[PDB]
């Protein structure tokens, strides 16, 4: 399997050969096999595990899109992607949880709640 | 003629020459920064456009939305002017387009020529390197206040930074929700017919590829400002040398003349 | 001037006369002229600025019996090289030596500016085509080094065209190589000084300008005399 | 999130979270540039038209 | 003042100011109809001032080691130091302290322009203790000038130069001083030491003054031995340095 | 203009009013070359304050009325100090550009700001 | 140079020529430093016109034949006005500037413009 | 009758060059700047005057009210010349009441200015 | 003879040095006046002179003829000084009949002009 993992700002994997990539498509966890069928899936926020044989680097991910090319390539495009090694020492998640969801502005403060209480699920 | 007048003219020139010789270096401070966001930009182009390449996505021929990208900040050679060229050139083959201008210098370049067309305008831009947050919100307002997803065609206009020494105003399409479906090889993909992948992918792409243009246009500008200030502070330097001769002469004739005036005042 | 003159006319030497500072010779002439009551000339200088200079500078020359060579400290009024004082003076100058806190701040002694300093005698008919050619090439090499510094400071050493990274590397050598320990300065420095003879200087720099010592480390050329002391120094650097 | 926002905004809302919960220790110079914008917008007709709101 | 200098004693003389004396000299001369020169001053207006200022001297062992030190004063017009008399005197003296109205109103007082000021004697007559911590400060403030007017419009800040602005703004603020409040050198070195070594970068700019205050009296109460040794030796030992580092950090943390 | 002579509060106000205005004069080559947008968020504030301050120094004289039409205003010293201190401490950053101009004490400034509503 | 000695028509032409030439002068330094690229589109045009105008006022002199290398022309006053009126009216913007260099009247410009064609 | 219409006309023309140097480094024009630039361009123009041609005070007064109060702003800058000759010929026929009133009493009433407000609007669409 | 071969060189050089001023770019490399930019640098090179090398008037016109007319637009800029000594020796031995006719006539007849022409292209083919 070949991979293009691209971010706006950073560019993690470009063209190289990761053997298996895990993803969070809408209502479907995909583990992209070396020779998978052409798919175009929307990536919810979550962990994008790239496996390089006996290896794995998880990345928490903003969102984005994954497409499996007819040449069996994987194109994972996201806004934000960081290795777990230094993702979070803050812990102002609950400082946003009750801050957003408790306000009845209304359209989007409520909308900013749906993700945060889901993001810290690890 | 007067030493005062020559003193002021020499100062405002050398001052200009600090201004420009620093903007020349504030550019090079920003020069490496410009290649980060430039290759990273062209990198997602290869990643995100390859879908559309493969789906054979093309314009349904079934009223255009033209989006021009520059900046609010001037003093960058002809970044603004020759993008305005290529947008006018394009506005001859379809005069009736709506114009959305991102950046204040392309706004007024185009407001001079086709003031009826411009129908939304984004400000406070050139200041930093471009971001998805900017893109996505300008995108969101494009969907909301502009009804982007009803257009037969959507066009992005930016300058593509060919070299470090030259740039090239280019144009790129954005295909809407419908246009993504009726692409020939769209079927090649096992897109789950459940969610409107065509809607979300359009919205995601519109934001995503504005940022690519923005990142690229941004980079080319930095190089134009590097080069323009390279010339400005060299001209200014040349002026300084000339005027430093004129100052020094007037310096002296002012001492001479005062002395002759005094020496004459005791001729008696 | 008169004391040093005697050493030319009677002891038949090549004599060194320092005047520090020659500008002060001019402003005193100007003071005396004023006090006598002579109409002042341009910029207030004495009507006789030039002939006053002459009656002095002309006495500094080479005669059948010997020479008197004058190293003159020149102050320049208002940084204006066209002021009558330096203007008049410069007409009598055969060369300049420009000591510089720009060179100094690089730890390069003596702090001569290799570009700035200039000689009306750096000419094939005088120095010989030998000397002149190494002389020019050092100046051309050190020059392109100076101009490219902008990009060296923000675009890294990496991004020079294939040949330019070789000239800068050699220029950096030449730059150090141009420093010298002085024999007088020993009592403050410790380092043994070196009187490098001219024939050795040309050849030592000709050798570098051909790239025969490209391998030799950069810290080597620094604060040694002729070429052999680089060889000697570079070989102590392994031990 | 219908009769309302868009996929990309809906994605940027979650995109701030990753950046603003990365330990300050390396929330970097460029990293904060991404988490706020200065953009304003003004609609137009014929010359200007309506108000100049923030983004 | 020479009575002192001649008898192995030290006088300081302040000529306030030589701008006005030169005008007075011109007055005699124009009126005696003696020949006038540039700006109607007597042809020897230079010698009026060089005759005077060479009388300040340090004397040989054989003559008492007495000293006369002169602080002359020249007023300039619109900061123009190339003016006839200013240049005359600038070229006579062993250095300038040029003060700038620009800086004055900014609040930076004394308004010493670091760029156009020098002591040509330089270190040779600085208290070694001070030269030890203080050295190269003028040069930092040097690069800090440039960068600050290069960060004017440069909002892009590499952690290298931005950190250097912080050191700059702090050293600048430390060097402000109330009039009639001169400090002893043993009060000066612990203050500069904290500054140059970055111990002040953490403290917010508005409280640099109250720092000078608490730190000195803290040192006075608690770390008095260090100050006494600074004063009686005017040098800093490696132990004396270690004590200074400690006492600074001990305080810095407590405030 | 000495703390000994005028009182510490007086001198402290007077000095910051000069420092503020000395910053606006230093920033002008910037606003001319990069607009208002480029200014530090705190510089932007200081520029906004200085404009009010520089117009609060406008005063209709009595002898001047034959020129200005405006009745001649006379401000007391303690009012002035208390007035310029308040504006320094950001207590009037909302009140309009023109309000501070060509009036008397701080009271008059309130009267100008209000009457620019009807 | 009064309208009632030369005609209002004659007066108006020269006036606007001067207006134009003063505008190109008023920008000389903006250009010399920053080039044409930093000029508003109006300005940029009045500079393109004035640059032609300035060369159009240069003329081959019969007595200067040894220096010019060009035959000398003697344009008529009525010719001079009409010619410059036309150039002011924009009729010759597309034409090369060098076609205006060292000629007679308007017809010589076109006559030489074609010589510069092939 | 001149002082009243010409209040702060000198101070305004002073704030006009101030904005003309702000637009020297050409940027976007807002509600404030695009107003006073267009205004002041037309007063400057209106104060152009042919030689050997003085004007009576009852001629100056309407022209200045026409310019200052803002009835010239939507008219092409290049045409103010013809506006001067045309608005005066117009006033001499109809509003001859105004001109001989202004000449004689040298002042202006709240009523006279009301008629001058009308006549100028009354000649705006040709 | 000089006047004839120097045709508008005086007026040309001042035009070239002006063109080479607007040559600041760069990202706008012209095809048109770029050939006068070559001529210029060639003619600049040609007029350069060693001190104490005053050439005879007959040794001058051949060189200038080669410059003005353009038989030099091909030759490298680092070998024009060579071209000079190489072209004098060649003429001195071969076409001495011309060099003697220039010296004694003072003019250039069309027969001597076409004679020079040939000897120029003849030497150009060999360098």
């Amino acid at each position: 399997l070949k991979l293009q993992f691209a971010l706006p700002h950073e560019t993690l994997y470009s063209g190289s050969e990761v053997t298996q990539v895990n993803l969070p498509a809408k209502s479907g966890r995909i583990g992209v096999l070396a020779n998978h069928v052409p798919t175009v899936e929307q990536l919810l926020p979550g962990v994008v595990e790239v496996m390089e044989g006996s290896n794995s680097k998880k990345f928490f991910i903003s969102g984005g899109f994954a497409t499996v090319q007819p040449d069996s390539q994987l194109c994972v495009t996201a806004i934000e992607a960081f290795p777990l090694e230094s993702f979070s020492q803050e812990n102002i998640k609950n400082l946003l949880a009750e801050a957003k969801k408790n306000v009845s502005e209304a359209a989007e403060a409520a909308i900013q709640v749906e993700v945060l209480e889901n993001l810290q699920s690890v | 003629a007067t030493l005062k007048e020559v003193e002021m003219r020499l100062k405002s020139i050398k001052n200009i020459e600090k201004i420009t010789k620093t903007m020349k270096i504030v550019a090079s401070t920003r020069l490496s920064k410009a290649e980060k966001a430039k290759i990273s930009a062209k990198k997602m182009d290869e990643a995100e456009q390859l879908f559309y390449k493969n789906a054979e996505t093309k314009n349904l021929d079934v009223k255009e939305l033209i989006v021009a990208i520059t900046s609010d900040k001037g003093l960058c050679g002809s970044i603004h002017s020759q993008l305005a060229k290529a947008v006018r050139r394009h506005l001859n083959d379809q005069p009736n387009a709506d114009i959305v201008t991102i950046g204040d210098k392309i706004k007024m370049q185009l407001l001079r020529t086709h003031p009826n067309n411009i129908k939304l305008s984004i400000n406070g831009i050139g200041k930093d390197a471009p971001t998805f947050q900017e893109s996505a919100l300008i995108a969101d307002k494009l969907l909301s206040v502009m009804k982007a997803g009803t257009y037969p065609k959507i066009s992005i206009f930016y300058n593509d930074p060919v070299s470090s020494l030259s740039f090239e105003p280019s144009e790129k399409p954005i295909f809407n929700a419908k246009t993504i479906e009726q692409s020939p090889s769209f079927g090649k993909f096992e897109i789950d017919t459940d969610a409107n992948v065509p809607r979300d992918l359009f919205e995601y792409t519109l934001a995503n590829q504005m940022l690519t243009a923005m990142a690229q246009g941004y980079a080319a500008e930095i190089s134009a400002r590097r080069n323009a200030m390279d010339n400005a502070s060299k001209n200014a330097g040349d002026m300084i040398n000339r005027y430093s001769i004129l100052y020094n002469r007037t310096r002296q004739a002012v001492i001479t003349n005062e002395l002759v005036d005094i020496i004459t005042g005791a001729s008696s | 001037l008169t004391i040093a003159e005697y050493f030319r006319d009677e002891e038949g030497q090549d004599v060194l006369l320092f005047i520090d500072n020659i500008f002060r010779f001019t402003q005193a002439g100007s003071e005396v002229s004023a006090l006598l009551g002579r109409i002042p000339s341009a910029v207030g200088y004495q009507p006789t600025l030039a002939t006053d200079m002459g009656l002095l500078q002309e006495r500094i020359t080479t005669t059948k019996k010997g020479s008197v060579t004058s190293v003159q400290a020149v102050y320049v009024p208002a940084d204006d090289l066209t002021d009558p004082a330096p203007a008049t003076t410069f007409a009598h100058l055969d060369a300049t030596t420009v000591l510089s806190r720009g060179i100094s701040e690089l730890g390069i002694y003596p702090a001569v500016d290799p570009l700035d300093s200039k000689s009306r005698l750096l000419d094939a008919a005088v120095v010989g085509q030998e000397h002149y050619d190494v002389a020019s090439k050092v100046q051309e090499t050190l020059q392109t080094y100076k101009s490219l510094q902008d990009i060296i400071a923000i675009l890294g050493m990496d991004e020079l065209s294939e040949q330019d990274k070789l000239t800068v590397e050699r220029a950096r050598k030449i730059q150090r190589f141009l420093s010298q320990p002085f024999a007088v300065a020993e009592v403050f420095t410790g380092i043994p000084g070196k009187l490098v003879r001219l024939k050795d200087t040309v050849a030592s720099f000709k050798a570098v300008l051909e790239g025969k010592y490209d391998n030799i480390p950069e810290h080597a050329f620094y604060m040694v005399g002729g070429i052999e002391d680089v060889v000697a120094k570079a070989e102590k650097l392994a031990a | 999130r219908k009769a309302g926002i868009s996929y990309a905004a809906y994605l940027n809302v979650a995109a701030q979270a990753i950046r603003s919960s990365l330990k300050t220790e390396l929330q970097t110079a460029s990293v904060l540039n991404r988490s706020q914008t200065d953009a304003f917008y003004t609609q137009y007709k014929n010359a200007s038209e309506p108000t100049p709101i923030t983004k | 003042g020479e009575w002192f200098r001649d008898n192995g004693k030290h006088a300081l003389i302040v000529y306030d100011d030589l701008s006005k004396q030169a005008v007075a000299y011109r007055q005699l001369s124009l009126l005696l109809r003696r020949p006038p020169g540039r700006e109607a001053y007597p042809g020897d207006v230079f010698y009026l001032h060089s005759r005077l200022l060479e009388r300040a001297a340090k004397l040989s062992e054989k003559e008492g080691s007495g000293s006369l030190t002169a602080l002359p004063v020249i007023e300039t017009q619109g900061g123009d130091v190339s003016a006839y008399i200013p240049t005359n005197v600038i070229s006579i003296t062993d250095g300038q302290i040029f003060l700038e109205a620009e800086l004055f109103y900014k609040g930076i007082r004394p308004a010493i322009n670091v760029g156009l000021s020098v002591s040509r004697v330089g270190s040779a007559a600085q208290v070694k203790a001070l030269k030890q911590v203080a050295g190269s400060l003028k040069l930092f403030l040097a690069q800090y000038r440039e960068v600050a007017a290069f960060a004017q419009f440069g909002s892009d800040l590499d952690a290298s130069t931005k950190q250097t602005l912080v050191r700059g703004e702090r050293l600048t603020q430390l060097l402000k001083q109330n009039q009639y409040s001169p400090l002893a050198t043993e009060e000066q070195v612990p203050l500069i030491y904290a500054g140059v070594n970055g111990h002040l970068d953490g403290i917010e700019l508005s409280r640099i003054g109250e720092f000078e205050s608490s730190f000195l009296s803290y040192l006075k109460s608690n770390h008095n031995e260090l100050l006494t040794e600074i004063r009686e030796k005017g040098e800093l030992s490696k132990e004396l340095l270690a004590s200074l580092k400690s006492a600074t950090e001990s305080f810095v943390a407590t405030f």
